[PDB]
């Protein structure tokens, strides 16, 4: 499995062999912009299983 | 010419080995790119 990793979540950054399907999380950095044109970046955290 | 696949084989009388050539670039796809689900990145 060729997966994604890193701080802005680049692709092809962590090759692995088994699939972990547990309640982990991964964190991403999202740059967005509002209706007032305020550019601002986020840090989120994603509980998945 | 045919393909004999499976068990071990001794060439009988009047049989020789044939060479299968491939179009250019196809050998580069066979040896380099092993698993296109794996290394499809490049
Ligand atoms: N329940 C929890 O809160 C919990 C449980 C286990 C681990 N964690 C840790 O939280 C950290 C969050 O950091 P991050 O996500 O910013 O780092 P990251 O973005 O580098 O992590 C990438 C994510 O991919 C997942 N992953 C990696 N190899 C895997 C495989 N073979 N199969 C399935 N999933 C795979 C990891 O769980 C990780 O969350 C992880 O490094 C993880 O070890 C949290």
């Amino acid at each position: 499995l060729s997966l994604s990793a890193g701080r802005p979540k680049r692709p092809h950054a962590r090759r692995a062999l088994c699939l972990l399907l547990g309640p982990d999380f991964f964190t991403d950095v999202i740059t967005i912009e509002t209706a007032d044109h305020a550019r601002l970046q986020l840090q989120l955290a994603y509980n998945w299983h | 010419v045919r393909a004999v696949i499976g068990s071990t084989y001794m060439l009988t009388q009047d049989e020789v080995l044939w060479e299968k050539e491939l179009p250019p670039g196809v050998e580069e796809l066979l040896n380099k790119g092993q698993d296109p689900l794996a290394d499809r990145g490049e």
